[PDB]
């Protein structure tokens, strides 16, 4: 279920609200007032959670693909290679992560 | 332009860069098609010198 | 010009660090409570590890 | 003159894909084809040499 | 001498060969055919036949990608030198030395 | 052919947040942390 449905994880601040909110407003104003010479900013932990919907697939799909030269031709001083780069549907490829 | 430099006993090259604007716009309308537009000013391609 | 036929050896060194393996879906670090932990809470079952 | 030599044997091409969820990637692909979301690029030195 | 288990100075990280993980005796995490050799992670190869080592070393590509991701979220858009403030003394890329 | 050359290649015109469809802007703000699109679009500057 949702973590916020689980009570304990909210009680121990594993998941829930940040420390800017569940504190009574007076103490928050106090802490913001005296940050330069008496800091309370590290006496409370703020939870962080990661998204779980529509980020990562579940089908079978590889992370790294390796393509073979469809054609190669050679000479005395320089040689030429030619590949067929195939990008299947429902994917996007950034050319910054390709190398020979 | 006129340059005056120190002499040396070896053939040499004066290497000049004119700073210009060079840009590319890439457009991909349909599946498996990629089209481009290049531009470089004020030395437009095909009018270099 | 009188060298001998030779072979090559390679290796690597890495100290002062732990080898780590994150328990995420795409191995990135998107947050403290990685999504697979939440997913396993959602499934609400038990498993054994080897 | 001094007998240096080099022989290439094989080439392979490598690429890496983010395992992005399918319908999110489909939405992104659909958006990025409208001809008002073209991609621009500009070399960093930028200049004509003589 | 020193005590690695307490002060935190390890030096035997290079003697591992490979690691295999399984849940419930059949499930093979991370499964779903992700890695170049999906059944098991793989740190070093004794003899390569297919070109799987990187950085002119003997560390299988994989392991390199996994470490870079888990440390700096780097690798899905090309490799490069991480900034100093994100690469502390005990990090990975600070202590990666290839030799031949 | 409906735009002049300078305003086409974004040499001098609207910023990146002004010639993109709102959906793409919202998407780019959504996933900036782990998959970035910041450097694939221009941003003209003028004096």
């Amino acid at each position: 279920a949702t973590p916020s449905m689980m009570p304990q994880w909210s009680y121990m601040h594993i998941s829930g609200q940040d420390a800017s909110e569940y504190l009574s407003p007076g103490l928050v104003q106090f802490a913001r007032a005296t940050e330069t010479y008496f800091s309370l900013n590290n006496k409370f932990r703020n939870p962080t959670v990661a998204p779980t919907h529509d980020v990562t697939t579940d089908r079978s799909q590889r992370l790294t693909l390796r393509f073979i030269p469809v054609d190669r031709e050679d000479t005395a001083y320089s040689y030429k290679a030619r590949f067929t780069l195939a990008v299947g549907d429902n994917r996007v490829l950034d050319m910054a992560s390709t190398y020979f | 332009m006129t340059f005056e430099v120190d002499p040396m006993d070896e053939p040499t090259l004066l290497y000049v860069l004119f700073e210009v604007f060079d840009v590319v716009r890439v457009h991909r309308p349909h599946r498996g098609v990629i089209e481009t537009v290049y531009l470089r000013t004020p030395f437009s391609a095909g009018n270099a010198t | 010009k009188t060298a001998v036929d030779s072979i090559t050896q390679k290796k690597f060194l890495c100290d002062r660090t732990l080898w780590r393996i994150p328990f995420s879906s795409n191995f990135m670090s998107m947050g403290a409570l990685t999504d697979l932990g939440q997913n396993l809470l959602y499934a609400n079952s038990a498993h054994a590890l080897d | 003159v001094d007998g240096a030599s080099i022989k290439f044997d094989s080439i392979c091409l490598y690429a890496t894909f983010f395992p992005m969820a399918h319908n999110t990637a489909s939405t992104l692909e659909a958006m990025l084809r409208n001809d008002t979301n073209d991609q621009s690029f500009n070399d960093y030195l930028s200049a004509a040499n003589m | 001498g020193s005590i690695p288990y307490l002060d935190g100075t390890f030096y035997l990280n290079h003697t591992f060969k490979k690691v295999a993980i399984t849940f419930d005796s059949s499930v093979s995490w991370p499964g779903n055919d992700r890695l170049l050799t999906p059944n098991e992670f793989e740190i070093k190869r004794s003899v390569d036949g297919e070109g799987y080592n990187v950085a002119q070393c003997n560390m299988t590509k994989d392991w390199f990608l996994v470490q870079m991701l888990a440390n700096y979220n780097i690798g899905y858009q090309g490799f490069y030198i991480p900034e100093s403030y994100k690469d502390r003394m005990y990090s990975f890329f600070r202590n990666f030395q290839p030799m031949s």
